[PDB]
């Protein structure tokens, strides 16, 4: 027996409903999301990290000269400095005073830290949505499984075939390009591979952390050695990866809307409370007991004894009843006015039972289903005194939830008063025309 | 990769008003405070607090 509905995209707040099959006792159904995961399709573009400048031993040619040869090294530099007269611990290195030459070389390579301290540049595309759903129904205990939130793939959870529809809003916190660093994810528009600029995030780029083909773009310039000294001085733009670390700003972990959590294995946004989720669950015939074998109730009377429209279950009500074939009975509230804490009650041949509920309404009025029967509960609720709480609201707001009977009275008096005044003017207008007509005739 | 011991700032004093969260922050070191709402418009806040 298939039951179809739409449940809010909320984690930790269950969707509760009765599966009503004429001739059989209603099966109470409860579907709770354990987590919701938005898993985009990602493609690693390149890996950037802090660079290391490799400086081989310079070639010092005494009484002669050398020429630079281009080499296949990242950001390779080579310059020949003539007219050098270097000294070592053993004295002057060269004999000639001005005919000596020093060749300096330098190139960029990944630092040792790049194996543990690097940022991954990903291109992000629309992917899939998954969730873990906790389901209980009838007398069946809680069962859970990972499902695909696409409305097409059925999940079998405890002999029930669950199809969770696509999210009503195709929203994702990830932009087209993101940077993953450590546990953090950033919506950073990084330069494409091979186009990085010195001092910026992508100055050093590698397709993989173990790739042998490295791209480097720094203003690495060889400087002339100090007089009499054998060394290879140079200037270079400070690493843009270390610069980015300072200018990262807030990560997506800390700014994502809808309370999303960002996980990395795989990269995904979790528990984003966006929109609603269509659902469809097919419950086997074994779960449905014939009405003739279950209790039924009549002459129901509901009393709300206490109520606060707090986020918690601040409402309390009592239902008087008469029944036949006394036994366990499911409880449900079809409307959104109040969320019922209880799932079922134990009935006697006669008596009453109590239940707790959460409502945002000042004057809640809602239908309570009891073994295919229904009773209307009405009462007034006081406001809570606690300004801030550490838990989410169980109930749902509406336009008219906050309008009190006194406010409705003023609205009715205002609208009725103005309408009656206009009607009075129109009746007077109609009568005077009728009187004038009789003057002529 | 290794595990390092980082400091813990003193727990804030929290005062509640209608739709307002009041935090009294007394850090020992420059401490980062960030906030965001859980709605469709998460207005983020990011500030380093060095003094009470
Ligand atoms: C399902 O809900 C029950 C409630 O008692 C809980 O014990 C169980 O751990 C939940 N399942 C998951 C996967 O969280």
């Amino acid at each position: 027996y298939e039951h179809t509905a739409v449940m809010p995209n909320k984690v930790g707040i269950p969707y509760k409903a009765l599966v009503e099959r004429p001739g059989y006792a209603p099966v109470h159904l409860q579907i709770q999301l354990v987590n919701t995961r938005i898993i985009p399709s990602t493609n690693l573009e390149y890996i950037t990290c802090k660079y290391k400048t490799k400086v081989p031993s310079p070639v010092v040619k005494c009484c002669g000269a050398t020429q630079c040869t281009s080499k296949p090294h990242p950001d390779y530099q080579c310059q020949v400095f003539s007219g050098v007269y270097p000294f070592m611990y053993g004295g002057a290195y060269c004999f000639c005073d001005t005919e000596n030459t020093q060749m300096s070389e330098a190139y960029v390579e990944r630092s040792e830290e790049c194996s543990i301290d690097h940022a991954k540049a990903y291109k992000v595309h629309t992917g899939t949505v998954q969730a873990m759903v906790n389901i209980t129904y009838g007398s069946v205990s809680w069962r859970s499984a990972d499902v695909y939130v696409n409305g097409e793939t059925p999940a079998k959870i405890g002999d029930a075939k669950l199809i969770i529809g696509p999210l009503s809003s195709a929203w994702s916190p990830f932009d087209n390009k993101v940077v993953v660093y450590g546990h953090e994810v950033y919506n950073y528009d990084f330069p494409e591979y091979g186009t990085g600029k010195a001092g910026s995030f992508g100055d050093l780029q590698s397709r993989t952390s173990t790739s042998n083909d490295l791209y480097a773009n720094t203003n690495l310039k060889l400087q002339r050695p100090q007089a009499g000294i054998v060394h290879t001085p140079f200037t270079q733009v400070p690493s843009g990866f270390e610069r980015w670390k300072k200018d990262k700003g807030a990560p997506l972990n800390d700014v994502a809307p809808f309370g999303c959590s960002i996980a990395l294995e795989p990269l995904r946004a979790e528990n984003c409370a966006v929109g609603s989720i269509p659902i469809s669950i097919d419950i086997p015939d074994a779960a449905f007991t014939r009405i003739s074998e279950t209790p039924t109730v009549s002459d129901l009377e509901c009393k709300i004894t206490e109520c606060t429209y707090a986020f918690d279950f601040g409402g309390i009500a009592t239902v008087a009843y008469k029944s036949s074939k006394a036994g366990n009975c499911p409880i449900h509230s079809p409307s959104g006015v109040a969320v019922i804490k209880e799932n079922d009650v134990t009935l006697a041949e006669s008596g009453s039972f109590t239940f707790h509920f959460s409502t945002a309404n000042i004057h809640p009025a809602f239908k309570l289903q009891v073994c295919t029967s229904a009773v209307t509960c009405k009462g007034d609720c006081k406001p809570p005194k606690d300004h801030i709480v550490d838990y989410a609201a169980q109930h749902t707001e509406s336009f008219t939830s906050a309008i009190s009977a006194t406010a409705w009275s003023w609205i009715k008096v205002l609208v009725g008063g103005t309408s009656a005044f206009i009607v009075l003017g129109l009746i007077a207008t109609a009568v005077v025309a009728l009187v004038l007509f009789f003057h002529r005739h | 990769k290794a595990k390092c011991i980082a400091t813990l700032a003193p727990e804030p004093l929290v005062e509640h008003k209608h739709r307002t969260l009041i935090l009294h922050l007394h850090p020992d070191h420059p401490t980062l405070l960030t906030t965001r709402s859980l709605g469709s418009d998460a207005n983020p806040t990011r500030q380093w607090i060095e003094r009470p």
